[PDB]
RNA sequence: UUGCCGUUGCUAUGGC
């Protein structure tokens, strides 16, 4: 029987399943291809039930869990073959986590009702230190310095991690065995973020040498290097289109890279508190941009260190909408600790009123692709879920989840169920210190673990 | 370039010696080239000043020249006036040269070390390998100066001598 | 890994063909032969090798493209 | 009236921290109070930057006495967390110094800040 | 205080570690109009914790 | 559900 027949069979059965579920079939079929048109087509934010979400925090042994990448198989309509690597792995949801202890851990997250379940791990250490001391010889199988970022391949066949060791190691998903190591070939080329082009084998790896690198995992080779940032490229986001977006931290710039045209678009906040104060007749000036996620092929959101969450449009260079001090202000330092003075009133004068106060940083920020909902994270102790307006010109706080306590290093979301009826699980790495370094003062109650929240929508 | 009016003045010889030593130039021809450029710029600025203020010619060409000089970096952002264009000197132009910028950024230990690095194709501005020391660096290109990806100092494989001695050591 | 990239694609049914400007990124490689580009262009565009012609290739100074 | 004085506003703080980051890349930054006292004693300090939230603040109130005697501009920024981040080190920094260098690539940017600190004082 | 061993290889480390903490306490005392002992205590406890560690 | 140390149930969270 020819494969044309086989596609015909799977197609015919698939239609019957659609008919069994139910005009409607035509509408549903158009929705299957909405991914091709880079426009938000998942308008379900109102349906969410933030209040009734089932939250759970799973403690993990390792210190300072830095990142988490969730792999979710998807049935390809074109060939009706699930993305799962193997038949045993059918419909199984996996999560991969990395920490500063040089350990990569995978979990099974198929069961929303149950907590994540550890499956396998591989740990690095001094054994892997390169003797040669040359960059092109930095090809040891394991890590020897902090791991920072992880990504799980859309085909489910590889998970690749990078960190301060200036290496890119790709791991086989099943056995967590090293299969290839790609050096960055730079004295300061530390990897700061990774992104898989949606439903493809291409990597975009952001490095501390102010460049973005791209790889093709299937061929195990690097393709091009992108230039233009004036400062470290802390975070990077990608969708199915080759339009990867990045943020430059202190440069206060978000650069969208059109790989197809070999051109880049510069977006700068340019928010100045003189005008913001004048129009008002406490505001903090932005210091750096850390987190970025691409809501749509034509939109993206960024989170700065001044607690400002911005919405951007490819058409406009300046932000279309900003939410200042989204996560709130840090509590004031203790007056008993500001100075050693005995007299209280003199200690209070040290606080200088409210001048010393600062806003929380947006440590994490994730948007469900082609959707109108995105999640923000900080060490305020609560994850915040937002909704973008239908016209994609504004947004509002949909709700909050109070389970998480500590620095939110990275957030992920996974869904299950039929098209109409879906349950969403929110997985976020929580650590006791910020991923890049140890600046943040220790937060009361912070614990290293994987925060979880299952949410279903009704209406 | 154009020869100065009286090349043999003692003050001129000592000036050229100082500039050469400080920026490691090869010949007085480089100094003459920069001086000729500066002379044209300053003469234009003067002729604009002679005109009346609010003159459309003065305004248009004046802001054009100020914008260009700022873009090259010689004129700072806070001095956007032709009067300061008259106050420019040859040292400002020589400083913007790629040799001097490479020296200052810390990539080389000396101006001559910077020259041999650049002429040896070890220095890249963005994506492009620039082996021309007299290359002029703008503002935006100032931060993008780095070692070229192909350079052994840039992470590629070692030069001829390194691997040759490695082979001789291994055998 | 060599990357072959087509821009300025014009369909010319008068001569019955497609014209474009091809960019070949070949890091750590001298240059990519006309024949091998004919192969990869054929595979990408789903046309026989014999139907693919390339000319006017110039490497950028310093290499890499 | 407060011990930490003058304290830079938001707009100025952004510019100060920017210079610190550039100085760190060029090896022109001395981080930490003990280094800062050493720079003032050697008189190689363009200016000193201090954290107004340093806990307790008195721990760095010896620097102004050095700064005012030797005629070196100084300023306080509200955050030690931010100051450490811009400095490029992985821990909070309460005091940092910009070493003197007339051959520096960021000379013009430094002097731009130095005038503004002087006006504030 | 190195001529009379006021603050006093592992032995050397505690001296230098203690040497810094003395400078820390001195600054608080000198520039404070009415110095207290709150910060001296937590400083000493901090030195102690280092002591058992070595 | 934790590297170590507790508390709380028959499960949940306090410190390092």
């Amino acid at each position: 029987e020819n494969p044309a027949d086989k596609r015909r069979r799977l197609a015919k059965q698939y239609l019957e399943n659609l008919k069994s579920e139910a005009d409607i079939i035509a509408s549903r079929l158009k929705e299957d291809v909405a991914e091709q048109q880079g426009r938000v087509f998942r308008y379900f934010g109102d349906k969410l039930l933030i209040s009734e979400a089932k939250q759970s925090f799973t403690r993990v042994g390792e210190n300072n869990l830095t990142c988490i990448s969730c792999f979710q198989p998807v049935l390809n309509k074109y060939t009706f073959e699930e993305s799962s690597n193997g038949d045993k792995n059918k419909g199984r949801l996996f999560a991969y986590t990395v920490s500063k202890d040089l350990q990569l851990t995978k979990y099974d997250i198929t069961d929303f009702s149950k907590r994540p379940k550890k499956l396998k791990y591989a740990k690095g250490g001094a054994k892997y230190i390169p003797t040669s001391k040359h960059e092109y010889e930095n090809t040891t199988e394991g890590h020897y310095d902090e791991i920072l970022t992880v990504a799980a391949s859309p085909d489910g066949k590889y998970v690749v991690t990078g960190g301060r060791d200036r290496k890119l190691i790709v791991w086989s998903t099943e056995s967590l065995s090293p299969v290839k190591v790609i050096p960055t070939k730079d004295r300061r080329g530390e990897v700061l973020s990774l992104a898989f082009r949606k439903n493809s084998d291409q990597l975009y790896a952001s490095c501390a040498d102010f460049k973005i690198r791209t790889y093709s995992i299937n061929q195990f080779s690097q393709l091009e290097i992108l230039y233009g940032h004036h400062d470290i490229v802390e975070d990077i986001s990608a969708l199915a289109m080759e339009r990867c977006v990045t943020v430059g931290a202190r440069d206060r710039t978000a650069m969208l890279w059109k790989i197809p045209d070999e051109t880049r678009l510069t977006f700068r906040g340019g928010d100045e508190p003189q005008k913001l104060l004048r129009r008002w007749m406490l505001f903090f000036c932005e210091g750096s941009i850390d987190v970025v996620s691409m809501v749509d092929d034509f939109h993206f959101i960024t989170g700065s260190d001044n607690g400002n969450i911005c919405l951007w449009s490819l058409a406009k260079k300046k932000p279309i909408f900003t939410e200042r001090i989204a996560h709130g202000i840090l509590p004031e330092p203790s007056f008993n600790d500001i100075s050693g003075e005995t007299d209280e009133e003199l200690r209070k004068r040290q606080l200088q009123g409210k001048k010393l106060l600062q806003p929380f940083w947006i440590t994490s920020l994730y948007a469900i692709p082609y959707s109108n909902v995105f999640i923000s994270g900080s060490w305020s102790g609560s994850l915040k879920v937002w909704k973008i307006s239908d016209n994609l010109r504004s947004f509002e706080l949909l709700g909050e989840l109070s389970g998480a306590k500590g620095v939110v290093t990275k957030i992920q979301v996974v869904e299950s169920g039929k098209h109409g009826k879906e349950k969403f699980r929110i997985l976020a790495s929580i650590a006791k210190e910020h991923r890049l370094g140890r600046w943040i003062a220790n937060v009361s109650g912070a614990r290293n673990g994987i925060y979880s929240a299952v949410i279903d929508q009704t209406g | 370039y154009s020869t100065p009016k009286r090349p043999y003045e003692s003050s001129r010889l000592d000036a050229e010696l100082k500039l050469a030593g400080e920026f490691g130039l090869k010949n007085k021809k480089e100094i003459y080239r920069i001086s000729f450029q500066l002379s044209k710029i300053r003469r234009a600025a003067r002729d604009l000043l002679t005109r009346d203020e609010k003159d459309p010619k003065r305004l248009f060409e004046g802001n054009a020249l100020i914008r260009r000089l700022v873009r090259v970096g010689v004129l700072s952002e806070d001095k956007k006036k032709l009067d300061y264009v008259l106050a420019l000197k040859v040292e400002d132009f020589l400083e913007r040269r790629l040799q001097t910028q490479v020296y200052k950024l810390g990539l080389a230990k000396s101006v001559h070390h910077a020259r041999v690095l650049i002429t040896q194709r070890h220095i890249a501005v963005g994506k492009q390998i620039v082996n021309i020391p007299s290359f002029m660096v703008r503002l935006d290109s100032e931060k993008h100066i780095d070692f070229a990806p192909t350079s052994p100092f840039g992470g590629a494989r070692p030069g001829r001598v390194a691997r040759r001695n490695a082979a001789r050591k291994a055998e | 890994a060599v990357t072959i990239r087509t821009r300025k694609v014009i369909s010319n049914p008068l001569l019955a063909r497609k014209q474009f400007v091809v960019d070949v990124l070949h890091p750590n490689r001298a240059n990519v032969s006309k024949d091998e580009l004919r192969e990869k262009l054929a595979e990408v565009y789903k046309a026989e090798k014999d139907a693919v012609s390339v000319f006017g290739f110039r490497t950028q100074f310093g290499g890499g493209k | 009236n407060p011990k930490a004085f003058p304290l830079a506003d938001a707009a100025l703080t952004q510019q100060i921290l920017d210079v610190v980051q550039q100085a760190a890349n060029l090896r022109q930054l001395k981080k930490g109070a003990n280094e800062a006292t050493k720079t003032l004693n050697r008189g190689i300090s363009e200016f000193i930057i201090m954290a107004a939230d340093c806990e307790p603040i008195e721990i760095l109130l010896h620097l102004p006495l050095l700064c005012e005697d030797k005629n070196v501009p100084y300023v306080f920024v509200p955050s030690r967390v931010a100051l450490g981040r811009a400095c490029g080190v992985s821990r909070p920094v309460i005091a940092a110094s910009i070493t003197t260098n007339d051959a520096s690539a960021i000379k013009t940017q430094i002097y731009a800040v130095k005038d503004k600190i002087e006006t504030l004082l | 205080g190195a001529e009379k061993a006021l603050f006093r290889k592992n032995k050397g480390r505690i001296s230098r570690y203690l040497a810094n903490k003395c400078s820390m306490a001195s600054r608080i005392d000198n520039y404070s109009e009415e110095p207290s002992n709150v910060f001296g205590s937590v400083l000493k406890k901090q030195v102690e914790q280092r002591l058992e560690f070595y």
